[PDB]
Order: C-alpha cells, then structure tokens, then sequence
C-alpha cells in the first residue's frame, strides 16, 4: 500500500530507578476502543501563544481512560515488561502482546554509571536512574507489520532515543523533565485546588496535562511528535532549549510505472514524472542535479516560516536556505543560482555542494520538488493522476477540482479559470505550452500558473524519447558493402524493419546500418548523429540530452526531420 | 558415454542456492535434478559450471521428494511433490511449459514418492493424510490401489524389488506391508520401535528383508517372513537418523542423521541382538545437516561383467552439493566384488544432456528487434562460477569468476568453460583521434586444451569497428599475444592482467 | 451457569456411492445413489461427566475414516473405496426428520427431571443446501406439530446471501430458493473472507491449466452498416444498453 | 515462501526449580547460538496479564513467537499450572503465517490440559500437584521436521486428539474503489474452479466476464444486485484472479503509457500480439468503406505509438484505416491487449461545470454525479445512456468542460 499511514496509538516514558520502574508521561490517555477503531497564569500564556500543542478529542469524555491505566494495563505492569534487562537494552524491543506492537530503543547504563561512551531530587534520581526508554504503542496491519514497524523504527524512534541518549549524557535531562514531571502531578493532584474544582475526568486529565506540558519540555517534545507522526507531518521538537531535531516518515507521492489506482491505491496528486527526486537521494548514498530546477510546493514565506523550525538559533544553515528560498525560480538552472552563494560566503567548489546540500534538503523535507527547467516550447499534458475526484488528498464536501479552482482564482485572477485551462490542454492534441498564451504581455504569469499546476501535480511533462530503425534498403546496401570486401515481384507495402534496441551496444552489421542511415547527409547532421547515437535507445529523454550535451533545439529539429523514415518517436511522460 | 566425465571420481562441491529440500539422479548418471518452491534446477554433472536448468513451478509450501523415471524408453520425467498434488514434468518441452500432468490424488500434502524397480512406469506416492495411492503413467487420472493407516501421516512408501506387488509404508512408529493383491488390509505390521520411523528401505537381493530407521536412534532389521514381531536385527546410535537406505552394492547400509554426528553419512559393513553402530567410513564435511544422498552408477554398455563404479552425491543444508568418490579399500571391507558371470545384464541408459533450452494464418519472416540490446549481461553466471570447488587458481571457472568480481564494469555476453569460448565487452582508451574518450570493445577469448599447462596463450580476436584502427587493433593484439606468452611461462593465469591492460589501468611485466 | 442438562451427541454421515465428480452437480438437485449412515457417539448423559463425554467423541471422530472408507469384501479383504457427500448435498432434512422421532408419541415415556427436547445441528457449511421439495413440506408440515427448535449452528463463516438457504426443484425443474421458518441458524466465530473459492485457496489447480481460453470476443457486423464511421457510431450509440 | 524453524521448545513452571525448558528441538541449540533463558523467562511465563496471548518478541538475531497458557485449579501445586510452547525464528522473515497455528496449538493443549490433564500427568513428578485432594520430546520432533519438510503434520498424541497443522500464505485484501464502470477480466479459466461450495451470486457472474462486460451490465444480465457483484468481484481480486479495466468505446482518448518499451524488450509480448490482434478469417469489417498474412510486429509497434492525449479513438481510426484494414486487425482485441500489458492506458473523461424529459430520479442522480465529478463512464453507465445524450443533457443543465485525464 501506497498510502501513507503510520499506525501509532501513544508513547510511553518509563524510566528503571533503584525503587523499581516507573512510567512518567504517557501522552493520549484515551482507552483502547477510540484508538484502535497563581493558578493559570503561565499555562493560560503558554496556550494563547501556542507552546502547548495537545489534541483535545483525547481528552473527551466518551474518549478518557484513567493515567493509572494504558490499554487495559496498568502502569506498574507496562512499567515492569516494557523495562528489559541488561541484554535486551541498548537495542530495538519489538515486543508484541496481541495486535500491539511496543517498539522503543532502550538506553541503559553500562557496567559503570556512564550512560555513553565517548532542588536536590534531581541530582538523586540522576544519580540513582539506570535506564530510560521511550516506548511507541502501534497497531499496523499484520500485511504491513515488517514494513511500518521498519520504518518507524528506522526514521522515529533510533534518532529521537540516540539524541535523547546524548543529552542525557552531557547534561541530564531526562532525570531533570522526569523529576519536574513528577513534581507537577505531585504538585496537581494533591494540591494547586482548581483541579479539584473542575468537574469531569476528561477536563481533569487536560487539566493535569496542560500543567505537565507547562512545565516540562520533554512532555511537549513527545506530545508533538505522537500528533504530528500520526498526522504525517514533519514534527520539529525542542530538546534541551538548545537542539532541534526533525523527524518524518517518508511520504511515496512519485512514481514512473503508473500504479493501477484502481487496484493499488495512490495518493491523489502524486507527481508521475520519469524525473524523481529519489533517484538523487539514492545516488547521494552521470546526471548532475544542479542542471535540474527547484519548484516550491508553498509559498516562499510559508517555506521561510516552516524553515525558522528547523534550527533554534539562525545559523549558517539557515541563512542560506532562506536566502535561496527568497531568491529561487522553477524557469533557470540551479547552476546560476551559485552567486547567491557567493556573495553570502567568503565545478567542484564548494558553492556547488553547498547548494546541492540545500537542494537535498529542501527536497527532502517536503518543501520543493526538482524538474526540468521549465519553459513555453516544452509540452505539458494532464497527468493522469490529476486531483479531480475525491474530498481529500486521501479519501477514496466538494471535490479537489472545484477547492483548487477556488485557489486558482484567487490566486490568478486575470487568466481564465482552472477547468478552462485544463480543458485547453488536453482536449486537442499535445503540442507546445506557449500555444495557449495569447500575448508575450501574459508570458510571465502564464509561466507561474504552470507551476502551481505543476505544484498541484495536475499537469506533467509529456518527453520524447527517439528510437532508431533501420529498413531493407540499409540491409542491401550493406550487404553490397560486403560484397565489395521473391525476385519476381516487388512488393512496395512490404519493408524488412529491425528496430536496433542499443544503439551503443551493437555488433559491427548493426553499426553498419546505422552508419549507413545517414550516408548523403551534410556535415552538421553526421556530427550531431555521431554525438547523439548512444542515446537513442527509448529511455533516455531528448530534453535531458539537449541540456546536458548543449545542442540547440532547432538542431534536433533538423536532425529528426532529416531522418524522418527511421526514427520513432514515443511520447510518454 | 559415461567413462569421458570429469567429475567422476574426483571431489567436486557445489554451490546451489535458493533453499532445496529434494534432489534425485538420472539414473544415467549425468543430470541431478533439485527442486524447491520456485521449481526445478536441472544440472548436468559433467559440465556444472553450466548454469542449471530452471522450470518454473511457484508453491507456498515446501516440495517434499523428487524423483527421476527409472523406465529407460522415457528418460524425460522427472515427478516432483506440489503440496497435495505430483507433477510429472517433461523435459523436452520449454522451459516454461514442461509441465505434462498433474496426479490430482490425496487431499494434503504429499510426502514420499517410489517408483517400482520392476514395472518403472508404476508410481506410489504418500501422503500426510494417512493415504498411500498407487498410480499407473499410462491413465494417469486415478490411482488403480489406495490404502490407508486411519491413524498416522505417512513419512515414506517403498516397493518390493522382488515381489512386485509388495509395498512397505511408514506411518508414525508403525511399519506396514501391503499387498496389491489384497488391499486395505497388510500381510504384517511391523511394531518394534519407540519413536517415530523416518525412513524405510527394502534388500535389493533378499525377498523379505525390510530396514527401518526412527528418531531414538534405532535401526531396526525385519525379516518379516518368519515373525511380524520383533526384529532379526537392532543397531543402536547416539542420533536421530533421517535416512536409512541399503547399499546398492555388497551387503551394508549407509545412514545419516538429521541433527547431530558430525553431519556426515556412515557407512556400515551387514557381514535378535542389540548392538552399537560401527561403520566403515564416514563422509565428514556438510558443516550443516544434511538433507538426502544419492548413488550415481557407471558401467560398461553391453559387458557381461560386473565392473560398475559407484560416487556418492550429498545434498545438505548448507547450500553444498558434494560428490564423494569410493575407493576400493571401501569396495573391499564391503562384501562387494567384480562378478565373472551376471544372471542379468545390467540395463542401458541414454547419456544425454537435459540442461540446455531445446529448440520450439502464416507470419512473415522479419527481426522486429535486435537480439544484442535485448541480451540480460550474465550476472548469475559469475556466481554460479564461483560455488564451484573442483578437488590460489585452479580452473578456468574459477578464474572466469575472479575476473568477474575484480571488475565489475567489464560486461560478459558469452561464458563457457566447457567450450573455452569468452566473449567480453569493455571501454578502452584506445582512440587514437582522442585518448581521453573510450570506446566500445567485443572482445572474444579462445583458450586451448591445456590453458596454463603449456606456453601456448589464448587467441584474442577483437571484432572490426570503426573507431578502431587497423595499427591500434594490431598494438593491442601485439601486446596480449606477448602478455599471454610471457605470463605462460610461469605457467600462471592469464586473464586478470590481460584484461587490466585491455582496459588501460595499468601495465605488468 | 450450573446447569444439569443431558447429552446426546450422534453423527450423521452421508456416503456418495456414484463415481462422478462434485463440479458436475447441478445445482438444487439432490444426490441420486447416497446411503446413509448414523452413529451415536454418547446416549443421554449428564453434563457432569462432561470430560468423559469429549474423551469418547474424540475417539469417534478419529475411528470414523476406518468404519465407514473401508468396506469388507467377500473375497477376504477390505476396499478403501467411497466418498463423504458435500454439505450442500447432505440429508440435512433427514438429520431434521430423524431428530423429530423421539419426540412424535406424546405419550411417551416421562423424564422425571428433564422438560425441554432442544435439537441442535453443527454443520461445516455455510446455510445453503439442496433439499427435494416433497421431502421438505414433508419435514414443514411435521415441525409445526411438535414441541422442537432446531439450532443449526455452522462453523463456517457468514455468507452474502440469506441464512438458511434452500435450493430446490418443482416438477416443472425451475430453481427456487426458499428460507424455512422452523430453523434458526447462529455462526460460530479490516475484510473476511465471506466466499469459498476452495481450488484457488489451497492452489489445487496448477499454472499451466489455470491459462485462459475463451478471450475478448471479435467485433461483428449488424448487416445494415455501410461505412467505418456507421459502425463506430453504432458501437458507441449502443455501448450501454442491456438485452 | 515460508521461513524454516530455528528452535522449538516446551517450558514449564516447576513449583520448586523455577522455569525451565522442559525440552527443547534440536538439543542444545538455545546455547550453541548464544540464546539464554534467563532473560525472556518473565515473557515466556509470565503473570497472569499478559497469559493467553501471543506474545512475540525480538531477542538478537532470533524473533521468539510463543502463547504462553496459565491453567487455574487446586489441583495443581500452588494452585496454578504455566506451560509455553515456544516457536523461535530468524528475524529476517515473516512469521505472520505460522501465528495462528501457535496460537490454536496453545489453545488446543489448554483445552486437553483442562480436559484430562494430559501435559501435568506426562512430567511423572507429584511435586507439580496438591497431593491432599505421550511423549513431548517426540512430538516436538515431528512438529518441527514436518512444519519445516511439509509445512504441514497429523501428528498423533492420543486416541482421540492429533497436532493438525497446515500453513497458509497471508494474503493482502482488495481494493475498496470499485466501481459500475470497470469491466472485469478473468487471467484464469473461472469454469473448471467453480465447485459445489460457491457462492450463488460468484456462479452467475462466471459466464458474464468476458472483458467487455460492465458491473452494471452484470448485474442487470444475470439478476443480481449491483452491491454483492462488487462484494464478489472483490473476492475474486482477493485471490490475484479478476483484473478491471475500463468500459471500450470508440470515444476514448487511449494514449501511450512509460512501458511501451515492453513491447521490444519482452521477447514473448509482440509473437502474441501478432495473434491475438487478427481476425480469424478475411472479416467484413476489414472491408468496408471509411465513408459511403498476419501483421507486422513493426507494424503493431508504429499503430500502438500512433495514439495520442487528445486523439480520440474514432479520429485515429478513421487517419489510420488503410493500415487496419489490409493488415486485418480488430481495434478493439487491438486496444484490449495494449491495456493487458499495460503499455497504453485511457485517458477518463470528466465533466467539470463552470431532449426528452428525463424523470426525477435520473436528474437527481445527474446533479449528484455532476456535484461529485464523476466521470462521463459513470454518468453514462447509471443514465443507461450514450455519451452524446449525456453531453446534451448537460449542455441543457448548464455550460460545462471537459478534461482528457
């Protein structure tokens, strides 16, 4: 299945002291049925200005369950069997009971009190803690168990319990989030009385958990990363005032082979391009990407916003990022994007990997997709994953067709409206995109409206890829040639056509027939087919050739239209 | 004929993987055939470094046996287990269509299948729901005899090589003895052991000789004509045997274990009474456990003498198929000797090679595409070369296979060590318009009957290409015949520096 | 519960004696050649021996392969010869009708501490059977007259359609579907599976006889069209009408 | 494929000694590979919370599968009874198949254990019982040889009880997006797989899957509510059988897809397509006039390119007819096999707003299929009518556009 869906129910923090394990925070206290089918003054602050994010249908009263019991057991009991020992600590516990699976990265104390190698409470439980575990609770289907608890594991929890590992080691910080923690539900259930005058379980548990998230900060990391891993977001969590750390799992939205959407679901809007962006990814572990172009998938300031979450203070990172996002264009190269870089810092120079890094990252994390450099003599056909049908990107109420109408409007309101525009484009035959823009006044702004389509994935790239034929005539000449080193009738409707599949990989009578298909041709038309030979084999794009040998695109008119009798043509996105 | 094969008498191991838990033998002697849940591997003995023959045949559950037709006018069938159904497959077909019919028998999963010594076209398979059925391959649509234990799954059915009506079937820790003449009911019972029975076998020679092994380590010896009860013989060992099978030739028993021992099959001279296990000789090897052997015969044509030599071929877990010679301090200790006179002369088989593809309104002739292109660059090919140990560099297999994963850039279009026939593409700086570009080469090897034996190197030909210059194709002839010359003297191999100097990575001397 | 109720468990086999092949059965059409067989596992024992009572049902199950595939041959031997009939051929009317003869005199011999004649019916289909018509008013007409409620409780799992289904024939051999109001049918216990598809679940059909032989059919002609475009506009002018 | 057993094992609760593996298939295996019962003993007997569970687990290299069963009575020493039979894997594979047959063979030995204490009785050791009111070695042999060699046992233990275990591969459930429009084909011979035990409605449908047949047409042929065939078809997809594909008409907008490629680098696609492509005989259709022997591969591959997004069915065929035409090909067996082999797709039709008098209900539906941008497929399968009468009955509803998606 295609369709993202990480199959997570809550977390749990339990932590080993000397006095017996424990359980500090678990964050969505709602019971087993929802999930598997000075008094408030800070807090009050905090909620208005937006540092406590916390779900509120957890805390409803048909969707409460006691903080002294998670899934039908209790704290102490999934404090003990969550707690391994020695030898099945500091590695994954995919532990199992019946349709949940708890899988965490256990950190324990080595046979010294070093936790890795290289108020007075707080001081005594870090002293006195042994191990700390973060415990993810999921439900995936028993089809998709290797892959999602896989993924989770391999994206989520190893790089939040690895992080969590080091900071604990420098700095303890789990000692210090887990004793404050404990101090508040101290400091809550026996004292501080608008608890006890609020009437409800549900609004008492909000309650608790709104204080907890006030005072703690590892509260709110963990809250975060539940809401948003389960949303599909990137979720950002501040750990220790002074990291940020971004986790996701990756979203499949790009594909080649066009996925049977009738039998295999896919999501609605996914670009399918034979250009991905995990084809560079997988290499970063031939074709530059700096020749490539990056298209936003928002708008700059929300991608600027988004971007001031991935690093508390503004380092070099982000200033370049952001600087490369105020001053990008999905119309030029990357290759003449280097001057931003060097006006900003004082081939194979490091301006080039500093913006292929950029460009990776901002790739990476959903913010702007890589493609050809976009133009009006390129032809643009509507994919047949177009967002038309269905309420939302995943639904399988008004359609996607009519909402992104709406958007289109309001953001182009001086060209004609979205099914106008795609009906242009795919009721007469594919040919070049500038054919609908009526003036050279228009051009820009045209340019930027076959962006957000290609944004929104309705419209993809129709390439060309040219094959070579050769027919009997170049068999007899050839043949002819040899010689130099029925009968009765002739059939003209009749041609011995042999397609030659690798130009490049081919014996020497091949080659012959190749060579021989150009033989009474001017000198432009033999170079330009002696370059341009190896790449007629069906799968490499002309574009892409055009862009990397620096031909000019006349001169691959004039080469196809010369030999018009042995090259094929195929169409295909 | 049999007596030109390479692999016969010499230490040769395998490397087949892909998790096969069936392998039987031409009684030829020249294809072993291996089945698993993707289908059959056919090999053939005397070339392995031939890719082997692939049917394809997808299955959920594991195969059980396979079994290749004794009847020497249908050399082509080979019946392999399907869960609850037999397929008898047919070589000469396409590799995608071999299948002939399918036995549609029994309801669960088959478990043994025997065919019958005297009547080779007569079958009996058995079956883990209690089913022992006998099949005739002429009306291959119903089984002629069924029987049944109502209590057990079977574990293996065997035929009598005397009687030929006679057949034995273990189920559970009881041995029964059916009669097709009688049906549903045995002549004996056989009921002596503790555990499970995992095997049975029948005297080759003796007309009521059973043997039986079982998981407490108990090989019992019925003689069933004097007493049901009891056993005429008991060996005891300090493992569970898998397999227990009568020697083909003098009067012992070979055995082998399922966990324990040292993973190897021992040999025990036969020249009521409870004794421990003394074998002759022991196969050690197979560091895991071992999952059946077999017995491959060569004998003269139409000779009147007994002069056949036999070779053990072990299949175990570890992905090892070894071949195991005897020597004849092992035909001596067996009561095993050259008969000057033969009652019957021993029958004929065809000594051919069913491992390579056979050949299968009016369409036009025409080549829609070329075959070059087309081509899949022979991957599998180098590995296969490399799981095979015949007895630093060896053979010219293995090293095809070092020249295979030194460079992984270098594209082979035609392997075959048998034919000693090369065929390699490489890029080579060998243009004299510009030295830094590389060209596309087609180089093909030939290697003579003793390669590294004598100083007569290989014959390099390179086919013509336009790029490529008459005095540029005569420097680099020039230089791998001088190459060749030169590393012969050493008698070394050959072929590493050659293709390094070919691709221009550097130069020895 | 703490109930002091008394058993009595009994199969109730039926044997298809003809050698044709279950796929060739037409449906609602009883079995021709079919014998019948029954065998009573437990008599009227009380619950408290309970355990007792599953150890002997255990043992009948296993030893029913042996009484009934076997069959002995005068000539001195067995034959392991014969075949179950499917679920959906079985007597199920007569298991019902047998059933309703310990309870037909109504002066009967009196149990002193039991009142209630509950008749249960554990079957591994899915409630659909083929019944005879007479056969079935027959059994009607006898259950709106004495004092039973028959339990047909099915291992298997829920079907489409409705439960319990009986297929049948009239005199004229028209198919009709009918659901008796005398039964009730209770089932024993993301997407289940509700159909059985028994050759392709237990892959009994192998690859190269599973190929497909009938294909796309070819176009025709109506032997009133002229031209190509009269045709295309006929095949989309009647690209969605049903006969 | 199905992954082989590593170890399997059977541990009980000794009232005195502790947990213990009582025994355990191949001997000595838990401490050749390294695997220690002193760590995962709290799991394999554990307390009465997480009894009566499948309680699966990662230890190293080696993922542990067990039920672990906890009996309650006074008969028993200590008033309880903890056994685990305990099934241990590579992590590398997929245990889901045999998860279900370690849970009913827990389930079973509970029920024999509370039946006639068949597994307290075989230790031979009074000290597991009040005292004041079978082997397991051999069955644990046959258990793993013939789950690993048959992937099936009737292993007996008693007169009346037997270890009965067959695998059977898991299996991904179908789609959910079917719909009226799609026309089902059948990649096997669905006449010799019915059997008695069908299902009425799967029966029905059988004869009436051809690749050109409608749900609705299915439906409405063989009496069948339209909810139950989609029910049907999805059991049918459920066992990788049925494919759907779309409604043929000479309006569509088939256009190549990225594997036309197959078409030359399948050397078994274009030998069929020659065949398959071909009226049997010198058809009439072949013969008529555009307005009043077998073919080339090359000729096929240059027909299957020809199409394009936008060029509807019938303007590529009346601008290639004389190709059709003397090559003998039918379009629609022509369209067909391009569509099988998914080297041509179709391009849907959808009518995005900006006659007789139909009734309330067919315009009631008509405003809703225009609300929810159904395509032309589904309005013109639920109207029972032709594309044209569609388009002009829209066009009286209100201007409108269409998209070639």
């Amino acid at each position: 299945e295609c369709l993202p869906n990480s199959c997570l129910l809550g977390v749990h923090l339990v932590i080993s002291t000397h006095s017996g394990p424990q359980i500090v925070y678990h964050y969505p206290p709602s019971n087993t049925a929802f999930l598997t089918n000075e008094e408030d003054m800070e807090v009050s602050a905090m909620l208005q200005d937006g540092k406590i994010s916390m779900n509120e249908i957890f805390f409803e009263e048909e969707n409460f369950q006691d903080i002294n019991k998670i899934l039908e057991f209790d704290n102490d009991f999934v404090a003990e069997f969550c707690s391994p020992e020695r030898e099945m600590c500091n590695t994954r516990f995919e532990f199992t009971v019946d349709n949940f699976c708890f899988l965490g990265l256990p950190i324990h104390v080595d046979s010294q009190g070093r936790w890795r190698k290289s108020e007075r409470e707080k001081e005594d439980l870090g002293k006195n803690m042994n191990m700390f575990h973060v415990c993810f609770v999921m439900n995936p289907h028993l089809i998709e168990y290797n892959k999602r608890i896989d993924d989770m594991y391999q994206f989520v929890v190893t790089r939040l319990s690895l992080l969590l590992r080091y900071v604990q080691s420098k700095t303890s910080y789990i000692s210090s989030e887990c004793h404050i923690i404990l101090k508040e539900k101290e400091r809550v259930l026996k004292h501080s009385k608008t608890y006890q005058s609020i009437r409800g379980a549900g609004n008492k548990g909000k309650y608790l958990y709104q204080r907890i998230l006030a005072k703690s900060s590892l509260a709110r990391a963990l809250t975060e990363c539940v809401d948003k891993i389960q949303r599909n977001e990137i979720a950002c969590l501040e750990i220790n005032d002074d990291k940020v750390i971004s986790l996701q799992i990756p979203i499949q939205n790009e594909f080649e082979k066009m996925p049977n959407f009738k039998l295999q679901p896919v999501l609605r809007g996914s670009y399918l391009t034979s250009i991905l962006n995990m084809k560079f990814l997988e290499k970063s572990s031939n074709d530059d990407l700096l020749n490539y172009a990056l298209l936003l998938l928002d708008e700059p300031n929300n991608i600027i916003s988004s971007l001031e979450t991935f690093s508390y203070q503004d380092d070099i990172g982000t200033i370049i990022l952001k600087h490369l996002v105020r001053n990008i264009q999905p119309n030029i190269p990357l290759r003449s994007y280097r001057y931003l870089i060097t006006d900003l810092l004082d081939t194979n120079s490091l301006e080039s990997s500093i913006l292929r890094s950029c460009a990776l990252h901002l790739m990476y994390w959903r913010h702007a997709r890589i493609v050809i450099p976009l133009s009006s003599k390129y032809t643009y056909i509507v994919s047949p994953l177009a967002p038309i049908q269905g309420y939302t990107i995943d639904d399988y109420r008004v359609p996607l067709i009519y909402q992104n109408s709406m958007l289109f409007r309001s953001k182009f309101p001086s060209l004609p409206s979205l099914p106008i525009f795609l009906s242009l484009l795919s009721t007469d035959k594919p040919q070049a995109y500038s054919n609908i823009i009526p003036s050279r006044e228009h051009k820009p702004v045209y340019l930027n409206a076959l962006a957000w389509l290609i944004q929104y994935g309705y419209v993809t790239q129709l390439l060309t890829f040219i094959n070579i034929r050769v027919d009997k005539h170049i068999k007899m000449a050839v043949d002819e040639d040899l010689e130099k080193e029925f009968e009765y009738d002739d059939p003209e409707m009749q041609h011995d056509y042999t397609i030659i599949l690798e130009p490049e990989r081919a014996t020497a009578i091949e080659k012959r027939w190749l060579y021989r298909c150009i033989y009474g041709q001017p000198s432009d038309i033999q170079i330009l087919f002696n370059k341009l030979l190896k790449y007629f084999n069906g799968k490499v794009p002309m574009e892409l050739v055009i862009i990397k040998e620096e031909i000019s695109r006349h001169d691959l008119k004039k080469l196809l239209n010369a030999l018009d009798k042995y090259l094929i043509e195929i169409h295909h996105w | 004929g049999p007596y030109n094969s390479p692999t016969f008498g010499k230490s040769l191991s395998l490397k087949v993987d892909g998790g096969f838990n069936a392998v039987s033998i031409n009684p030829s002697g020249r294809d072993i055939v291996l089945a698993s849940r993707q289908g059959l591997y056919i090999i053939d003995l005397d070339d392995p470094f031939t890719p082997p023959r692939w049917l394809h045949h997808i299955t959920p559950w594991q195969v059980a046996d396979v079994q290749w037709s004794p009847h020497p006018a249908k050399p082509y069938w080979i019946v392999s287990t399907s869960n609850q159904k037999a397929i008898i497959w047919n070589l000469a077909k396409s590799s995608s269509n071999a299948i002939e019919f399918v036995l549609h028998g029994h309801s669960r999963a088959i478990t043994d299948i025997n065919f019958n010594p005297q009547h080779p076209d007569v079958l009996a398979t058995c079956s883990v729901d209690t089913y022992v059925h006998a099949w005739d391959m002429r009306s291959p649509h119903r089984p002629f005899y069924s029987t049944s234990s109502w209590r057990s799954a079977a574990s293996q059915v065997k035929w009598n090589y005397k009687d030929p009506n006679v057949l034995a079937s273990s189920h559970g820790n009881d041995i029964f003895v059916w009669d097709l003449r009688k049906g549903s009911t045995p002549l004996c019972s056989l009921k002596g052991h503790v555990s499970s029975v995992n095997s049975i076998d029948f005297n080759r020679f003796k007309y009521s000789e059973i043997m039986s092994s079982s998981n407490d380590g108990t090989v019992k010896f019925w003689d069933y004509s004097k007493s049901t009860t009891e056993s005429k013989r008991t060996v005891t060992t300090n493992f569970p045997i898998w397999r227990g099978r009568y020697l083909p030739f003098g009067e012992g028993y070979c055995i082998m274990p399922m966990v324990g021992g040292n993973n190897a099959v021992y040999l025990i001279n036969l020249c009521n009474k409870k004794t421990k296990l003394q074998p002759i000789y022991a196969f050690k090897g197979h560091s895991d456990r071992v999952i059946d052997f077999l017995w491959r015969s060569r004998h003269t044509c139409d000779g009147d003498y007994d002069d056949r030599e036999f070779q053990l071929v072990t299949w175990s877990k570890d992905c090892d198929l070894k071949l195991w010679p005897i020597s004849d301090s092992i035909y001596g200790k067996v009561n095993f000797d050259r008969g000057k006179r033969l009652e019957e002369k021993l029958p004929d088989y065809d000594y051919c090679s069913y491992n390579k593809e056979p050949e299968n309104f009016r369409r036009l002739r025409e080549n829609f595409v070329t075959t070059s292109g087309l081509k899949k660059n022979k991957t599998n090919h180098i590995t296969w070369l490399s799981g095979i140990r015949m007895n630093k560099i060896q053979n010219l297999g293995e090293e095809v296979s070092a020249i295979g994963h030194k460079f992984p850039k270098v594209v082979f279009e035609k392997i075959s060590v048998s034919t000693r026939e090369l065929c390699l593409t490489l890029n080579g700086p060998w243009s004299e318009e510009n030295p830094d570009d590389y060209i596309f080469l087609r180089i093909s090897i030939n290697f003579p009957l003793n390669y590294p034996n004598k100083g007569d190197p290989p014959k390099f030909t390179i086919e013509e290409n336009s790029n490529l210059t008459m005095s540029k194709r005569q420097e680099i002839l020039s230089n791998l015949a001088t190459i060749g010359q030169k590393y012969t003297d050493s008698n070394l191999y050959c072929l590493e520096p050659c293709i390094r100097f070919v691709l221009g990575e550097k130069v020895s001397l | 519960v703490d109930t002091h109720h008394t058993i009595t468990i009994a199969f109730a086999i039926s044997m298809d004696l003809s050698d044709t092949s279950f796929k060739d059965l037409t449906p609602g059409e009883s079995l021709k050649n079919s014998q019948d067989y029954f065998r009573i596992v437990v008599d009227q024992v009380s619950i408290i021996h309970w355990v007792d009572i599953m150890e002997t049902l255990r043992e009948e199950f296993m030893e029913i392969r042996k009484d009934l595939l076997n069959k002995q041959t005068d000539k001195g031997y067995s034959v392991a010869n014969g075949r179950f009939s499917p679920v959906i051929k079985s007597n199920f009317l007569e298991l019902v009708n047998f059933a309703t003869t310990i309870l037909t005199d109504p002066f009967k011999q009196l149990d002193l501490r039991h009142t209630t004649t509950h008749v249960m019916i554990i079957s591994p289909g899915s409630g659909l059977f083929d019944v005879d018509y007479s056969l079935l008013r027959l059994t009607g007409k006898k259950l709106l007259s004495l004092e039973m409620t028959m339990d047909l409780i099915c291992l298997s799992k829920a079907p489409l359609h409705i439960v319990p289904l009986f297929r049948y024939r009239d005199f004229e051999n028209k198919l009709h579907h009918c659901v008796p109001l005398w039964l009730s049918v209770f089932f024993w216990n993301e997407w289940t599976p509700r159909c059985k598809i028994y050759d392709l679940q237990m892959m009994g059909i192998t690859e190269n006889e599973l190929i497909r032989e009938v294909d796309v059919e070819y176009l025709q002609l109506n032997k009133k069209v002229k031209s190509l475009s009269e045709f295309m506009n006929d095949y989309d002018k009647n690209a969605f009408e049903v006969k | 494929g199905f992954v082989p057993i590593h170890t399997i094992f059977y541990s009980v609760f000794h009232p005195t000694e502790g947990s213990k593996i009582k025994y355990e298939f191949p001997p000595n295996n838990l401490k050749n590979h390294g695997i220690n019962f002193n760590t995962f003993k709290n799991y394999i007997i554990p307390k009465p919370i997480l009894c009566h569970k499948l309680i699966t687990f990662k230890y190293g290299t080696y993922r542990i599968v067990c039920y672990p069963v906890t009996i309650n009575s006074p008969i028993y020493a200590r008033n309880f009874f903890s056994f685990n039979f305990v099934f241990v894997f590579p992590y590398d594979c997929e245990t889901s198949p045999y998860e279900p047959a370690i849970t009913r063979l827990g389930k079973m030995f509970k029920v024999l254990e509370e039946q006639n204490q068949l597994l307290s009785k075989s230790e031979r050791d009074p000290v597991f019982f009040d005292l004041k009111v079978f082997s397991i070695q051999d069955l644990l042999m046959r258990i793993f040889q013939d789950l690993n060699n048959y992937s099936e046992c009737l292993i007996p233990i008693d007169e009346g009880n037997a270890v009965d275990i067959k695998i059977f591969p898991l299996l991904r459930p179908p789609t959910t997006c079917v719909s009226l429009e799609d026309v089902p084909l059948s990649s096997v011979n669905l006449k010799k797989i019915i059997d008695v035990n069908w299902d009425p409605t799967m029966m029905s449908i059988v004869p009436y899957i051809d690749g050109l047949n409608s749900i609705a047409k299915i439906s409405k042929l063989s009496n069948s509510d339209p909810g139950l065939v989609i029910e049907c078809i999805r059991h049918l997809i459920y066992y990788k059988c049925v494919t759907l594909s779309d409604i043929f008409q000479f309006s569509n907008i088939y256009a190549p897809s990225s594997l036309i490629r197959n078409f030359l680098t399948d050397p078994l696609m274009a030998s069929d397509c020659q065949s398959y492509v071909t009226f049997p005989e010198v058809s009439k259709i072949s013969n008529l006039p555009l307005n009043k022997f077998l073919p080339t591969r090359s000729c096929l591959f240059d027909l299957y390119r020809s199409l394009s997004q936008g060029q509807t069915l019938k303007t590529w065929y009346e601008s290639k007819y004389m190709i059709l035409k003397e090559n003998n090909i039918d379009i629609r067996r022509f369209i067909t096999f391009g569509l099988e082999k998914r080297i041509i797709y179709r391009c849907y039709s959808f009518p995005v707003m900006i006659m007789p008098k139909l009734s309330d209900e067919e315009e009631g539906i008509l405003e809703e299929s225009i609300r929810n941008a159904e395509t032309f497929d589904k309005i013109c399968v639920l109207l029972s009518k032709p594309k044209l009468e569609v388009e002009s009955y829209l066009n009286e509803l209100g201007e409108f556009k269409v998209i070639n998606s």
